């Protein structure tokens, strides 16, 4: 009814007792010979259907008849009837039939895992990517700062800074091929941006030349090319395009506001954009920013809609094949308080006076506040002009992070269901958000007070991130450790259904338990595939 | 209990063929 | 000429067993014993407490 | 229905630096209606509004066409 | 007929069932259908030749099973359509309990 | 009173497997292995595996 | 399906520095004054940081392996420069070993629960909580006696 | 974006009408290639007859 | 029963060093009912005692406020 997902996710985990494995999450954990022995007819009697997951609720008067949800990818088959190791032949078939050309190497993808379990990763990087929240304009008020963070983060370690997310890979593979990084770390990263463009070639030579109608076989094949699968974090209005691109009927649930028109948009999302409307509406969104009723009020604030050359098929192969198979599944989607980290780094002795010059050190000027310790443990040395300027992205920035309940419809061959509640895939897509990599308490005790975490998706639902990242939730694994399996943390209900999620806990095992290669990352997009006819009908031609 | 009963449904705890040969461990 | 598995699996109905864990069949097959062992160490059986 | 709490941000740095032009237009701030904490969390949350104006502004001053001809002319001669 | 990846092929070497169990209705009692139908369907048993497993593949031999959806839930009539279906010698419910 | 072998955990046969073999990842991956317990639990857990 | 993040040249520095016979009881001392405290730690991070760089330039060996807590405390507070970057990356490594060797014996017997407890700490030693670390420096007796 | 002003894309040979290329710098293709994914293809694109 | 064996330490510092402020309160301890080398590792252990806690409080008021506004603004 309130859509704060602080609260949400504090009161899901507070001193929960049982924490209750679903059916998919018992199927996935077994191989191949327990699955089938008589020991767990209790699973096998709810398979019948290679394509639909049936489940059965509780009675409530009613007989407590079966329902069957579609498992709309082949990643979600159940993993003693769909090995990983067959999922890796398949994806090698597949690297052979679309011949694509793997531009990264395995060093890249050491150093992207390096990243990944990097518990000293500097929540800096995190801030500065907070105040950017995917806007072009804001990262080019502060291409110093974000510089000098690329840089000391390539000097001090082996590990590069802002892979946590797709829009700082984008903009950074875009604007600073200046040489104001090194350009090792500029290589790496149009490596990944040019990996991206490989599998969207795979993908393209995976179901072309084929018009089912209007439109191609593109969005009937895969979940990459499909439309109707979002990115996780959303930091653009790709709601009000979605509800226009859908040939399909998509709802988008927001605090149970849920809206299906492109006429209703404009009472629920406030176009924000380019700084200069925002010129003259800086007072009146800042008398907004202060009154609390946004546990309550059910409006969200983007940026425009970019029209990308690819129709964010590149975020969606970043997010689904490349960071879950790389980090192997560790990540969470964090929600960031941007009031809080502007009150840090504005509210502060040498940021507020202009007695400071701009080309001066900070760090003997800062008193002793939560940034002080923030840049400490960063090991990082700005000048007063590039945190004057990161600063001077506050007016811009939402109140919160929030979080919609994306549903849409299945397709026209996976809506043949009897029930037409099943007839739905709902998706969560963190709005205005952050996904972090993994945390120490060192770390976490600077940001108790300007992070909260997400158990956000099958992929960003990490227990071991959540841990270091959250307290009711690291009492809850200590009390119930089973949960360390991505598979089979519970998630709180407002934010992640597990049957009517896209990627189930099958993919979500795949991501964990691979080891980061080529051949890994070929197998996890011949994970994002559909079970639909024509997806078998093109994989009959290659 | 609780593991005792655990373990009797972990095994087959509580035939239409030839009247099996029965093994022993 | 079936080729059948017998894995670990098909053996829990046998191996893990109290009878399987229990040691007091044994210590009375030792006690009732005519000609027990006459070694006897005594170094490390019991902690004694300080 | 609840936030995160509060960073330290410690003392008033707005008596400590007394020279800064933010002053005027913070000086017309009012307590009859606040409570004195939650009245000091409004004054943070303006100071960070204020000094984040005022940054902007000084660099919107730099970009927008910091390269002029007229500083090239006192240059040269 | 539509079976998992992990089916072995130590199965399809043998004269089987293209189910997973073989639904040796010979073998059980004389006019029963309860055992038998838990002889056929009923996956919490083993079956008649692999005690260390229920079924060679599980869309198939179970009662609300792919193959059966597709194969036993028409009925061999003689004013359909009417072409032969080599499956509905082996997964006619009606055909396999009339053994 | 500070070690008694046939109440600690740790008897002589893992010490010796600790001072005998080579420092490695085979080894420690080894080493895991045998801090399994030989409870019915850990049975059905081994033939799950 | 472990991953073995920490390196087979890991094994050996800590190996040498085991067989070191010329390994300073100075760092045993410093062990001694802290014996895991974090308040102990945030006191004494540059000498602990002098520890780590002379260790690090006086040998290839790397210092304070004798503790899990300060392997903990480095892996904490010790990743800003303040110490060489390699041994920061094997101090990682071991960190991160630890972090997956959790995980493979979490994945051992998982999702499987014989009542209000799982069955983990049934299955292995080490994650039965009644097992207790062989040198201790907090109250984790009480915290047993409590989870019993 | 800085060179709308200096340069246009010409799509007029086969190995030369690549729309990955074409879409960076022509806006109206890439509109073109979102309407239609499928032509994404150097081989079926459809270049200016 | 049995402690470990003394470190050399060698010189009463405490006589050579007569400026420091601590002696004032290292002075108080006295030598009434206890012998010579029990007082003198009685004054040991004051001695060190005490100067950990004049280095204790040396650090708190050095993490406390070591940085200042007002050395910032003037």
């Amino acid at each position: 009814n309130h859509m704060n997902v602080l609260v949400i996710v504090d009161e899901f985990y507070d001193n929960k007792y049982a924490a209750p494995v679903t059916d998919i999450a018992l199927k996935c954990g077994l191989p191949t010979e327990d699955f089938l022995h008589p020991s767990n007819y209790d699973l096998l009697r709810l398979e019948l259907h290679p394509l639909y997951d049936i489940y059965i609720g509780r009675d409530a008067g009613e007989r407590a008849r079966h329902r069957a949800v579609h498992r709309l990818m082949v990643g979600n088959l159940p993993t003693p009837l769909a090995p990983a190791a067959f999922q890796e032949a398949r994806g090698q078939q597949f690297e052979t039939a679309t011949s694509l050309a793997h531009v990264v190497d395995q060093a890249v993808i050491e150093t992207v895992q390096d990243t990944a379990y990097d518990t000293a990763y500097p929540a800096f990087f995190y801030v500065v990517e907070a105040m950017i929240h995917g806007f072009e304009e804001k990262f080019v008020m502060n291409v110093p700062l974000v510089s000098l963070c690329i840089n000391t983060y390539w000097e001090r370690s082996g590990r590069l800074a802002f892979v946590n997310s797709f829009s700082m890979i984008k903009f950074i593979c875009r604007h600073l091929g200046n040489n104001a990084i090194s350009k090792e770390a500029y290589s790496m990263y149009r490596k990944i941006y040019g990996e991206l463009i490989a599998l969207e070639q795979a993908l393209m030579r995976l179901a072309g030349s084929d018009v089912v109608g209007d439109e191609s076989v593109g969005q009937y094949v895969c979940a990459l090319l499909d439309p109707n699968l979002l990115p996780p974090v959303a930091y653009t209005d790709i709601f009000t395009h979605l509800l226009t691109v859908s040939d399909r009927a998509p709802q988008i649930i927001i605090g149970n506001e849920v809206y299906a028109d492109t006429l209703a948009a404009p009472q629920f999302i406030e176009r924000v954009g380019n700084m200069d409307e925002m010129a003259a509406q800086f007072v009146a969104l800042y008398g907004y920013r202060v009154n609390g009723d946004h546990d309550h009020d059910f409006r969200l604030h983007l940026g425009p809609y970019v029209d990308e050359g690819h129709a964010d098929v590149l975020e969606k192969i970043f997010y689904y094949v490349f960071l879950p198979t790389c980090t192997n599944a560790h990540m969470c989607g964090l929600g960031v308080d941007f009031q809080h980290v502007a009150q840090t780094l504005a509210y502060n002795g040498p940021a507020f006076s202009h007695h400071f010059t701009r080309d001066e050190d900070i760090l003997d000027n800062l008193e002793n506040g939560t940034l002080r310790d923030l840049l400490e443990i960063s090991d990082l040395r700005p000048t007063v002009g590039m945190i004057r300027d990161l600063s001077a992205s506050f007016m811009t920035c939402p109140t919160f992070t929030r979080a919609v309940r994306v549903s849409v419809d299945n397709d026209v061959t996976q809506q043949l269901a009897p029930n037409p509640a099943d007839k739905r895939t709902e998706q969560t897509v963190l709005v205005n958000g952050l996904v972090a990599f993994a945390f120490s308490e060192r770390t976490r005790a600077v940001t108790q007070c300007l992070f909260h975490a997400i158990p956000f998706h099958m992929f960003y639902g990490d227990p071991r991130v959540a841990a270091t990242m959250h307290q009711d939730v690291a009492t809850f694994v200590m009390r119930n450790p089973q949960q360390r399996a991505v598979e089979a943390f519970n998630r709180p209900e407002q934010l992640f259904a597990e049957y009517r999620e896209w990627h189930r806990s099958p993919m979500g095992k795949y991501a964990a338990e691979c080891l980061p290669s080529l051949v890994s990352i070929s197998g996890m997009t011949a994970m994002h595939i559909k079970m639909s006819p024509m997806a078998y009908i093109a994989q009959a031609k290659l | 209990q609780q593991v005792n009963d655990y373990i009797k449904a972990k095994v087959g705890a509580q035939l239409c063929h030839g009247q099996q040969a029965t093994c022993e461990i | 000429n079936l080729l059948l598995a017998f894995n670990l699996q098909n053996a829990l109905k046998v191996l893990c067993h109290p009878r399987l864990h229990t040691p007091a069949h044994t210590l009375n097959s030792l006690n009732a014993a005519p000609a027990p062992r006459d070694r006897r160490e005594t170094y490390s059986l019991q902690h004694r407490r300080p | 229905a609840r936030r995160l709490p509060k960073p330290t941000l410690q003392g008033r740095l707005e008596a400590d630096f007394p020279d800064s032009p933010l002053l005027p237009k913070f000086q017309e701030l009012n307590q009859n209606n606040l409570p004195n904490d939650v009245f000091r969390e409004a004054q943070r949350s303006y100071l960070v509004f204020l000094t984040s104006q005022f940054c902007y502004e000084e660099y919107v001053q730099r970009t927008f066409g910091v390269p002029r001809r007229q500083r090239a002319i006192d240059k040269r001669q | 007929i539509v079976t998992p990846v992990t089916a072995d092929v130590a199965y399809f070497q043998k004269s089987n069932s293209p189910r997973g169990r073989a639904a040796c209705v010979v073998s059980c009692e004389n006019y029963n259908q309860e055992v038998a139908e838990g002889l056929i369907y009923d996956h919490s048993r083993p079956d008649a030749a692999y005690e260390y497993r229920s079924t060679v593949n599980p869309w198939a031999s179970q009662l609300g099973s792919l193959g059966d959806i597709m194969y036993n839930s028409s009925y061999r009539q003689t004013a359909v359509p009417g072409l032969y279906s080599p499956c509905r010698a082996f997964f006619n419910k009606e055909e396999l309990l009339r053994n």
